[PDB]
């Protein structure tokens, strides 16, 4: 499609794609004991254990509001690890960061836990909303199954199993029913099904170039005055 | 994620993005071409200071 | 004993060392188990951030001064500096120079109280490097498998026996100090691989080094003993013996 | 190969003898820009393409050079 | 071109119609109308080019455990 | 010239194009991930025929 | 002393092992219960957790679960050394022996 | 295993009370002169450092 | 739709019956007039002033959260929490104080709300019919 | 009752300083100015975030899943996604 | 055997935050400000005419 | 000219003379984790991601 | 659309160009960013940035007259707090060892 | 689906009990007005 044409896009004064130690005039320089009288520094060697305790708190303090949902605790754990594995797998050389990446990430995670302790972190609220929307749909299926009724998801699974038999019952010259064929059969069913639903307009433009919004009503004028409520 | 950057006051654009491509496009012709360091917070200050036998910490 | 301690249950020996980046303090202390939404209090009360900074930063800081108040009750802090502050306070209205000479001995008293009430912090990295050099300890202990069960380290009160340490029988040094600046403690260690345990008892004192007026090491282990205990073997290691260490170096006797 | 073959070829990239004496546009179009025409965005693309040919698409030379 | 006409007729030159209908409405739509902030049944488009990870086998078990043959596969693996 | 403001237009005009070509750029990234996925599914097509081969 | 379990409140129970054989059976049940653990039957006393799909962060979740079941208060300085099944067993003994002699729990 | 990840290159200094104990005060500064008398010796003996002395005499 | 619109409906319930059922369809002009003054859901009934407040309330509040969420000047004095060198720590409580002062933006708007206006010259002009007076009128 | 409450007076402030009535004008302007400056800084991080999360990926590197992408995949999948997974499973893993 | 499959009763609901709503979101972003801004300026005033008003 | 000289001296130079950053580090556990983490992902890289 | 509206383009890239200079390591950008806004109405008078404040008071340069004082006081305190950060050794940080 | 309200083909009683997105916002605002009774009081 389109690729960045500038070959020097990732160049910095410090090197190629360097976002760990940008070049600045006041660069780090060494210190010599025999000549150093006093010093004021905030660096220390406590980040490793603070990285550990921070993980335990963020996990244990967020589980307070999961109500024993084991599947959510396990899903949240996978998401929590993705937040702590950022420095271990990033392109950025987190080991060469300016003034210590270890202290930087730890202090950054602490600001997240502060919000987690109050149950105000956006990832928490995002989790509650996403889960409630999920359980409502699983309960809708349960109520339909207890009534002996068939779910919309099973009607497709059953409608797709038969469509495969019809295709392989005529596919006798060959006998390699690829995953590609299996896929485009389902998509042909999904498009037909989705179009059947009364969904809000998602694409800007319909079959014509014109937009599918309620505002795309141009001339000619054929609508009369609006009518009132009926008694 | 945008709320997370705001509530943690990580309002330096592209600090938590491993490849701040938007940051390279804006600095293509900048003086002192540089991008923000990874996970840089606008409040952290790692400045130090020392006193030596010479003046100005030298 | 750790002076700076809050109601937080975890990481007691690191509470004063760890510098958190929090804007305010967490709503609840670190949980020891998963709790219920009703176990905590949503939307904490008004003026809660100011309350936490008092019970988590101010109060444990004053408990430290009160725990180690026996180290600041010297004639220099109690009589000299206050008396020097009052002599010039009677003339504070005559000029600004008296206000300064009346407040300086008070800022000086705070500095000595501040430094003397802090928990005694030795260079633990020098210690672990010392024990991991001994083959009798590395036979059962390794940094990747060692864990701390208990830690105690506190100053020794009052002047010591005036035969082992005749240095502290100095009326000039006593005028500035009421304690010795020495510390004694132990370390309960365990190894998750060998299952071994040992009690690393040690005594420390400040010593002079390589210079005339400045101290060399405020916490020098002149006695370092380890009573190692394993499945069925009991060993006693002596890394530093006091009978042989006190013949070569003597304490420093801090002034001011 | 054929791509690099013609790039290196002097004949394919060679100014005519009188090219030096000709009137030369010494701008890429960034000095006076059309801001309100419907092809506005198309104009910027031609400026970007002209700046790139001058530097072999290594725009660091433009950043370092004189404007 | 840079000479498109008068200022009053400027909003006229933007429309490009896909049909031969006359007269043609001049207004060229800028955005899509979004009156109601509806939660889209559509799945998020961020899930686009993410390499294989732990979420793939965790979700496979959840779907396999929905079948009798799948419960055997998971427990044995 | 003081081209600072122009540099901000050139980058925005370039991003305008990258957004217009989002579908193509992403579809090409998946064409390689699908290649990797299709390659791993070849091991299952071989095992399903072992019972018939035997 | 109560916790939610699938939306229902349940009273939590604390365990007292005080026996080497019961400790090995507990840790194995603990590790096998973790959803990230592989080769649950190939797990033994001398099994490295890295060989079963566990990292440093998974050793924390395991310790966090030990505090739930046994009532321990484990410090962050002790967690990063728990990298084997044998390590969880010896740590549990060191805690029980420490409380039997010193009359108090280890420093947290 | 925090000592495993501790870098010994921080041992270049021995910081205590905002002062490096590995400072050759015998060769540089107000403390280098060894011809100092009873008063000057007792003065440095109290403070141990010229930096703290100069700072206090600044306000005095 | 809002409660005030529903209140109008219960009061105009019989009026709606006369316009929409009888007049809106009788014939001729009485129809055009009844279909023009029909009663129902308001076409373009949104209130931009309400929306203007909702937008400006949200935008100004996002600014309050930034200005009020600052690191403490008091905690940075000890050099023991998160701040060793902060040469502009004395600017920490300027924006918070500036936002809290914004609560008096409307309480103290104009000169009359900052003092006792009858002791000021502009009050005399208002009582004289918004008429220009010599500057020394408060003395004579 | 104390005299400290006299500071609440503005009827007779012209007898002491007459300065409050003018300084708060600046404070209202200073707040307004910062509201426009800070709101622009903190709000305008979204274009960069919206772009990078959608165009910064490359095929020569691994794109790692975030927290949100984990929850959305496991706890926010739609019906067609559930059908397609089981449709593939039943056909190939069960029915071959 | 597969036809015999049944379903387990899932949880009734997750945690409901008592201080977060769709119209009064607890946390801040330019997304909600944009939603309120467009409610204020209203929808794009599309002209249905063949010629511009001026 | 005086505008630049003001900020280049009051802030940029003033702080370059009286403040600095240390080159010595106290903790280097990211370097060794990235190596071990890269061996855990050795197979996925073999697939060229 | 942040890629077609030049108003958000100018403000977005301008702010990004200002915050990226935190790598110059002056001090916390979260602290001194507010002073930059005040200093802008001191030297921005040359560019008429104070125009929108002409009806807000009887003095068009009111905000500029206060900002120059603000700019002076807080810059006067920057060295004072820096010495407070050095401690009692602050004289050694300046001159070094005595003679 | 087809029972969805239409502003033209609407009954009087139905409009009185519509309770659309506009009211849903107001009910959220009212939830805050009530919860602020002690703070304001
Ligand atoms: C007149 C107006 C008065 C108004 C009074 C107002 C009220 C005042 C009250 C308040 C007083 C201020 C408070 C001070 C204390 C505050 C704390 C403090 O600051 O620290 C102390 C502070 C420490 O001093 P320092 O500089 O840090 O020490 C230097 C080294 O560190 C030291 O190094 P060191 O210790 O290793 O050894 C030092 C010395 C070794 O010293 C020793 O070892 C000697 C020790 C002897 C001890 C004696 C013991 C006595 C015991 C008591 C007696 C026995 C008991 C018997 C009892 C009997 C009972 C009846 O070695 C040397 O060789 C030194 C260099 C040689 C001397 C240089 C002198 C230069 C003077 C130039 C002027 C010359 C004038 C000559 C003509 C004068 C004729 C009038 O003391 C001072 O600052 C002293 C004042 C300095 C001011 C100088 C500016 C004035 C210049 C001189 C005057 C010039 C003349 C001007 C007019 C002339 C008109 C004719
Ligand atoms: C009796 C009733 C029953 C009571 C019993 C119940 C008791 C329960 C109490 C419950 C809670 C009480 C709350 C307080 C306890 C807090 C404890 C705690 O741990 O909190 C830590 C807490 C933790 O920090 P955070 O939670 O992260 O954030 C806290 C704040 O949000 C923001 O934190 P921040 O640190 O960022 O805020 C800094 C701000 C804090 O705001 C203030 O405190 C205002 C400070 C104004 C005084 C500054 C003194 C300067 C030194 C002058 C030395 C002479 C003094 C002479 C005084 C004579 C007075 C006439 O101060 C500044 O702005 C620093 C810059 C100062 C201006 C720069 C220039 C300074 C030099 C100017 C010299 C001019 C001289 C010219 C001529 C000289 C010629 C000699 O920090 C606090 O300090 C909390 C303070 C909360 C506000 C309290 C005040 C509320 C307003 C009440 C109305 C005014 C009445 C008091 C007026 C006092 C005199 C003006
Ligand atoms: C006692 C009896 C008194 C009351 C009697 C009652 C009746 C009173 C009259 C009320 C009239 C209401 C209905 C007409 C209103 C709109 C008229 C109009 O031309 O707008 C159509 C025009 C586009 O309509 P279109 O043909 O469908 O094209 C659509 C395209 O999207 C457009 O974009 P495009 O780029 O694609 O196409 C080109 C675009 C070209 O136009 C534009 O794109 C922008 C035009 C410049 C906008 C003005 C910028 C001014 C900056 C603010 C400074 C003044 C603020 C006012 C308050 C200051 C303090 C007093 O539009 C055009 O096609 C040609 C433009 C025609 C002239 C435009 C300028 C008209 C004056 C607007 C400002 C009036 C205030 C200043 C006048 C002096 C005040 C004493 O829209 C605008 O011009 C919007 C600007 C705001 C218009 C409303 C402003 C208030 C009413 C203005 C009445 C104008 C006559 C009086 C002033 C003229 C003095 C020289
Ligand atoms: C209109 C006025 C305009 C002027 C405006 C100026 C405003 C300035 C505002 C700046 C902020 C000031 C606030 C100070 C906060 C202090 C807080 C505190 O106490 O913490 C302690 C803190 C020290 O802690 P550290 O350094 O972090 O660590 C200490 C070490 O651990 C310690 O290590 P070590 O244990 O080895 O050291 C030993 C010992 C050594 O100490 C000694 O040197 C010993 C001295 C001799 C003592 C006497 C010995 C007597 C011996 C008697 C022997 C008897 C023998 C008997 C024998 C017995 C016979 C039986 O050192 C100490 O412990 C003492 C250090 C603390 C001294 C604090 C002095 C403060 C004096 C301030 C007085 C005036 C305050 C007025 C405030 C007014 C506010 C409204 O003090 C400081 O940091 C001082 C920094 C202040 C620098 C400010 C510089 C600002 C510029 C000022 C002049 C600018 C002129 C240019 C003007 C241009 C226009 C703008
Ligand atoms: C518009 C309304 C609001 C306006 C608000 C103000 C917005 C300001 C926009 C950002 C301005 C940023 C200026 C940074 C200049 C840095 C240039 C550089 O990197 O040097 C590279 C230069 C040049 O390298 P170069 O590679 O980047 O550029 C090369 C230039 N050519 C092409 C010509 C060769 O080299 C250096 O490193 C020299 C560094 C000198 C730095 C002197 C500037 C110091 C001023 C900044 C400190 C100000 C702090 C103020 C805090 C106040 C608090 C109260
Ligand atoms: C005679 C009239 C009295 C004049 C008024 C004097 C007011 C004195 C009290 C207010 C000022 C207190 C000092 C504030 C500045 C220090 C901030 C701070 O708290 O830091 C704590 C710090 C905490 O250390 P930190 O803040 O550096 O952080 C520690 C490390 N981290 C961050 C990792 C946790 O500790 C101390 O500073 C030591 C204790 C300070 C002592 C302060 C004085 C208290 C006085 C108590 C009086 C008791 C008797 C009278 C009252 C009886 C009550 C009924
Ligand atoms: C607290 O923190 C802060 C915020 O929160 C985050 C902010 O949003 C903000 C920003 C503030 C805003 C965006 C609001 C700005 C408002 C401004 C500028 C003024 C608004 C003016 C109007 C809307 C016009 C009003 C006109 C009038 C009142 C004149 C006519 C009188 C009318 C309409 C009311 C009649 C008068 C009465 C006394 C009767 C009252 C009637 C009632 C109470 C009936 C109510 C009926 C129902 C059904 C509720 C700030 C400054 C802040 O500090
Ligand atoms: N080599 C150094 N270089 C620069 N700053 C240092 C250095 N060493 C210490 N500092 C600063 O002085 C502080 C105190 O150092 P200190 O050795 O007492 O810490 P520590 O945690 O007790 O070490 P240990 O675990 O070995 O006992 C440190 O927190 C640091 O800010
Ligand atoms: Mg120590």
């Amino acid at each position: 499609g389109y690729k960045i044409r500038n070959k020097s896009i990732f160049w910095t004064r410090a090197g190629w794609k360097n976002n760990w130690h940008p070049k600045n005039f006041n660069a780090p320089r060494p210190s010599y004991g025999e000549f150093t009288m006093g010093i004021r520094c905030r660096n220390d060697h406590h980040s490793f254990l603070r990285y550990v305790q921070t993980y335990r708190n963020m996990s244990r303090h967020c589980k307070q509001y999961f109500l024993g949902d084991k599947q959510l605790e396990e899903t949240f754990i996978l998401g929590l690890r993705s937040l702590f594995l950022v420095p271990y797998d990033s392109q950025c050389l987190t080991d060469q960061i300016k003034h210590g990446g270890e202290r930087r990430f730890v202090d950054q995670l602490d600001r997240d836990f502060e919000l987690i302790s109050y149950n105000t972190h956006p990832y928490q609220l995002f989790t509650y909303t996403v889960r409630n929307e999920h359980l409502a749909w699983k309960n809708e299926q349960y109520e339909k199954i207890q009534k002996g009724e068939k779910t919309f998801e099973q009607e497709l699974l059953d409608y797709l199993d038969e469509q495969v038999l019809a295709e392989k019952a005529k596919l006798r010259d060959g006998q390699n029913f690829s995953i590609e064929r299996m896929t485009e059969i389902a998509l042909h069913v999904f498009r037909k099904a989705r179009a059947g639903k009364v969904r809000p307009a998602q694409d800007v433009r319909g079959p014509d170039g014109n937009v599918n919004d309620f505002l795309e009503q141009r001339r000619p004028f054929e609508h009369p005055n609006p009518t009132g409520v009926t008694h | 994620e945008l709320e997370e950057l705001t509530e943690t006051h990580n309002y330096i654009p592209g600090a938590k993005d491993d490849v701040n491509l938007r940051g390279y496009l804006a600095t293509q012709f900048a003086w002192g071409k540089k991008v923000i360091s990874f996970y840089r917070h606008p409040a952290d200050d790692f400045k130090c200071a020392k006193a030596t036998k010479n003046m100005l910490g030298r | 004993q750790m002076g700076f301690s809050s109601d937080n249950p975890y990481n007691k020996r690191w509470e004063y060392k760890w510098k958190h980046s929090y804007y305010t303090y967490p709503r609840d202390y670190e949980h020891t188990e998963v709790r219920k939404p009703q176990d905590s209090k949503d939307v904490p009360p008004i003026y809660f951030a100011y309350y936490k900074d008092f019970v988590d930063r101010w109060l444990p800081g004053m408990n430290m001064w009160w725990q180690r108040r026996h180290r600041i009750f010297d004639k220099f802090n109690v009589y000299f500096l206050p008396g020097m502050s009052l002599f010039f306070y009677q003339f504070a209205d005559l000029a600004l120079g008296f206000k300064i000479m009346a407040a300086f001995p008070l800022f000086l008293a705070y500095t000595r109280i501040r430094d003397k009430t802090l928990d005694p912090d030795f260079k633990e990295t020098y210690l672990r490097d010392m024990i991991y050099q001994n083959p009798e300890i590395t036979k059962y202990f390794n940094e990747e498998t060692i864990h701390v069960l208990d830690y105690e380290f506190e100053y020794l009160p009052g002047y010591l026996c005036p035969e082992k340490f005749p240095e502290y029988q100095n009326k000039t040094w006593q005028f500035f100090n009421t304690d010795t600046a020495q510390a004694e403690g132990f370390f309960k260690f365990g190894d998750v691989e060998s299952g071994a345990t040992m009690t690393l008892k040690f005594k420390t004192m400040p010593i002079p080094g390589k210079f005339r007026y400045q101290v060399g090491e405020p916490f020098y282990f002149y006695d370092l003993r380890a009573e190692i205990k394993c499945d069925g073997v009991y060993k006693e290691v002596v890394l530093v013996d006091e009978k042989e260490s006190l013949k070569k170096i003597r304490p420093f006797l801090f002034l001011i | 190969s054929l791509h690099e073959k013609m790039q290196t070829d002097y004949l394919w990239v060679k100014d005519h003898s009188q090219a030096d004496s000709w009137a030369k546009a010494r701008t890429h179009g960034y000095n006076y820009i059309a801001h309100t025409v419907p092809n506005k965005k198309e104009r910027y693309e031609m400026i970007w393409r002209s700046m790139g040919k001058s530097t072999d698409w290594e725009l660091e030379k433009f950043r370092l050079g004189k404007k | 071109t840079l000479q498109w006409g008068s200022l009053a007729e400027r909003p006229m030159v933007d429309r490009v119609m896909s049909t031969s209908t006359w007269p043609v409405p001049y207004y060229q739509r800028l955005f899509k109308a979004y009156p109601i902030r509806e939660k889209k049944d559509k799945m998020s488009l961020l899930l686009s080019d993410i390499d294989i990870d732990d979420t793939n086998w965790y979700q496979a078990k959840d779907f396999l455990r929905g079948s009798f043959r799948g419960r055997q596969i998971v427990d044995y693996v | 010239p003081l081209l600072q403001r122009f540099y901000r237009r050139a980058a925005a005009n370039e991003i305008f194009t990258m957004e217009a070509f989002y579908h193509e750029n992403i579809e090409n990234k998946l064409r390689n991930l699908m290649r990797i996925t299709k390659g791993q599914l070849e091991y299952w097509d071989i095992h399903t025929s072992y019972g018939e081969i035997r | 002393l109560t916790q939610y379990v699938e939306g229902q409140i349940v009273n939590r129970n604390q365990l007292t092992l005080k026996k080497q054989e019961d400790i090995e059976q507990y840790v194995l049940k603990l590790v096998r219960g973790y959803f990230r653990t592989t080769n649950k039957q190939g797990l033994n006393i001398n099994s490295v957790l890295q060989d079963h799909g566990l990292d440093e962060f998974d050793s924390i979740e395991l310790a966090m679960q030990v505090e739930e079941d046994l009532g321990y208060v484990i410090s962050a300085e002790t967690i990063p050394v728990l990298n084997k099944v044998k390590h969880f067993v010896n740590y549990i003994n060191h805690v029980e022996q420490f409380k039997a002699e010193n009359g108090k729990a280890p420093i947290a | 295993m925090w000592y495993k990840y501790f870098s010994k290159q921080s041992w270049n200094l021995r910081v205590w009370r905002k002062a490096n104990l590995k400072y050759n005060q015998d060769d540089f500064g107000m403390t280098q002169p060894k011809y100092i008398a009873r008063f000057g010796d007792f003065r440095f003996r109290l403070v141990r450092t010229e930096g703290a002395l100069r700072g206090c005499m600044f306000f005095v | 739709m809002n409660p005030i619109q529903k209140a109008w409906l219960k009061i105009l319930e019989p009026v709606s019956y006369v316009i929409n059922e009888k007049m809106a369809k009788r014939t001729g002009i009485i129809g055009k007039l009844g279909r023009f003054f029909a009663i129902g859901p308001r076409e373009y009934g949104v209130h931009p002033i309400n929306r203007m407040f909702i937008f400006m309330n949200r935008k100004y509040m996002a600014f309050q959260a930034v200005a009020l969420h600052r690191y403490s000047f008091v905690k940075s004095l000890t050099h023991n929490g998160f701040h060793m060198l902060r040469v502009f720590r004395h600017f920490a409580f300027v924006l918070p104080a500036t936002v809290l002062a914004g609560l008096g933006l409307f309480v103290y708007w104009g000169d009359d709300n900052k003092c006792y206006s009858p002791d000021r010259f502009p009050y005399l002009k208002k009582r004289a019919g918004d008429m220009a007076l010599p500057l020394n009128s408060l003395n004579q | 009752i104390l005299d400290y409450l006299f500071l609440l007076d503005l009827n007779d402030d012209l007898t002491r300083k007459a300065v409050f009535e003018q300084v708060i004008i600046f404070i209202f302007i200073y707040c307004t100015m910062n509201f426009l400056a800070w709101s622009t800084v903190v709000e305008l991080i979204w274009p960069t975030h919206f772009f990078n999360r959608r165009h910064s990926s490359s095929q020569e590197f691994i794109r790692f899943r975030t927290y949100t992408e984990v929850l959305l995949k496991i706890s926010a999948y739609n019906d067609f996604f559930y059908v397609l997974n089981n449709y593939y499973y039943n056909q190939k893993l069960i029915l071959k | 055997k597969e036809n015999t499959g049944s379903m387990k009763k899932p949880m009734a609901k997750a945690y409901e935050h008592p201080y977060n709503s769709e119209h009064h979101p607890l946390n801040f972003s330019a997304v909600k400000i944009a939603e309120t801004f467009h409610d204020f300026i209203g929808p794009e005033q599309v002209s249905p005419h063949y010629e511009s008003f001026a | 000219s005086q505008f630049v000289a003001f900020f280049a001296i009051v802030f940029w130079l003033f702080l370059f003379l009286y403040t600095f950053f240390i080159i010595e580090k106290h903790e280097d556990f990211f370097s060794k984790k990235r190596e071990e983490r890269k061996k855990k992902l050795k197979e996925l890289w073999n697939l060229k991601n | 659309n942040p890629n077609t509206e030049e108003n958000t383009i100018d403000s977005d890239y301008l702010a990004a160009s200002g915050t990226v200079e935190a790598e110059k390591e002056i001090t916390s950008i979260d602290d001194y960013l507010g002073l930059v806004f005040a200093i802008a109405y001191v030297f921005g008078v040359f560019f008429y940035v104070h125009g929108w404040t002409s009806m807000l008071s009887h003095a068009v340069l009111l905000l500029s007259c206060y900002s120059i004082i603000i700019m002076f006081l807080f810059i006067l305190g920057m060295p004072t707090l820096l010495l407070y950060d050095f401690g009692i050794f602050f004289l050694a940080y300046l001159k070094g060892a005595g003679k | 689906p087809q029972l969805w309200p239409n502003p033209n083909k609407l009954r009087f009683a139905d409009l009185y009990k519509y309770q659309g997105v506009e009211m849903k916002k107001i009910n959220d605002s009212i939830k805050n007005y009530k919860a602020a009774k002690f703070y304001i009081g």
